[PDB]
């Protein structure tokens, strides 16, 4: 819908900024999951809302535990379209940040909130590419060099 | 009946003013006080109302939802209805003013709105014609172009505010394209 409202202009700007504090409403609590997940790994979540499903019965010390840890939600398969671009990011950050703890051993919500109120028109699917997606690459780049 | 028949331009249809489908919106001439020139009057009126309310049909049908699509015909139901607004705003005008004095007639009314009177037929003309041929793209911003030398002073400026309208999308268009 909010892709489809952007080519409207300000015509239907009641309405495009309506939906454009309810998507980011409705994303702040998956922001606020991926972050805990690749911060940490683990939710005080019991069964998730999000998309790939979670073996929690992988065992830690195991070879598939780089694979099986988490399962993706295959029905074809769940899936959301702005997340499609940094899903395989997402996966990859998660698991070296759990590896790096077991190893070893600002909110991202809100960095979006003010990404967006400093630049707000302009294609929002232009601008998640210029706010969100940076911050992801800084995290997962910065997550790798401390892996490897 | 001056609030039924306000009512009736608003796009709401009474029991004397009966709209087909099709047939338009026609006079149920019962009223023992109707007189030919009332009649006359009121059938010059309900021109304009079928003319809104067929407006208002064709901007549901192609902005509240997605050949006949695209952002071409959304911008275009915007348009319109944008140009139609300040029909809607002197309407409402002429129902306060009858709401203040009472002894106003009919023809006041009727002189008021004769500023959309003609203004109202070209318009239907662009976008039957529009839909007829099933404009689709940034060819329906070349038909109004078409039509946007048009001799009607009151249709031509109508006709520039959708064509600029037009322009903003396809700039944006270009824009993004750039």
């Amino acid at each position: 819908a909010i892709l489809e409202y952007d080519n409207v202009g300000e015509a239907s700007e009641q309405t495009v900024s309506l939906l454009f504090s309810l998507w980011v409403e409705t994303v702040r609590p998956y922001l606020q999951i991926v972050d805990e997940w690749i911060v940490h790994g683990h939710l005080c979540d019991g069964a998730r809302e999000f998309i790939i499903q979670r073996n929690k019965n992988v065992p830690v010390n195991h070879r598939d535990f780089w694979y099986a840890t988490y399962t993706l939600y295959s029905v074809q398969h769940t899936m959301v379209s702005f997340l499609k671009p940094v899903l395989k990011q997402i996966i990859m950050a998660g698991k070296s940040m759990q590896l790096l703890k077991n190893l070893q051993c600002k909110s991202l919500y809100t960095l979006f909130l003010e990404s967006v109120q400093s630049r707000l028109c302009q294609t929002f699917e232009l601008t998640l590419r210029s706010c969100l997606y940076p911050h992801i690459d800084k995290q997962y780049l910065d997550c790798c060099g401390n892996l490897m | 009946m001056i609030h039924e028949l306000l009512l009736a331009l608003s796009g709401y249809p009474g029991s004397i003013f009966t709209w087909n489908k099709r047939g338009g919106l026609q006079v149920s001439q019962d009223f023992p006080f109707l007189h030919p020139s009332e009649t006359s009057v009121l059938n010059r009126l309900c021109r304009l109302g079928t003319d809104y309310i067929r407006f208002t049909e064709f901007i549901e049908q192609y902005t509240g939802h997605v050949g006949l699509h695209g952002i071409y015909l959304r911008a275009f139901c915007t348009g319109l209805d944008s140009v139609l607004q300040p029909y809607r705003q002197a309407l409402l005008d002429l129902e306060q003013e009858f709401l203040a004095d009472p002894h106003l007639s009919i023809s006041h009314i009727n002189y008021s709105l004769d500023q959309f009177q003609l203004l109202f037929p070209s318009v239907m003309v662009v976008v039957e014609q529009i839909k007829s041929q099933k404009i689709h793209g940034c060819q329906i911003l070349e038909t109004v172009y078409k039509h946007s030398c048009g001799g009607l002073p009151p249709v031509r400026s109508a006709l520039e505010k959708i064509l600029a309208v037009c322009h903003g999308v396809m700039y944006k268009q270009l824009s993004a394209w750039m």
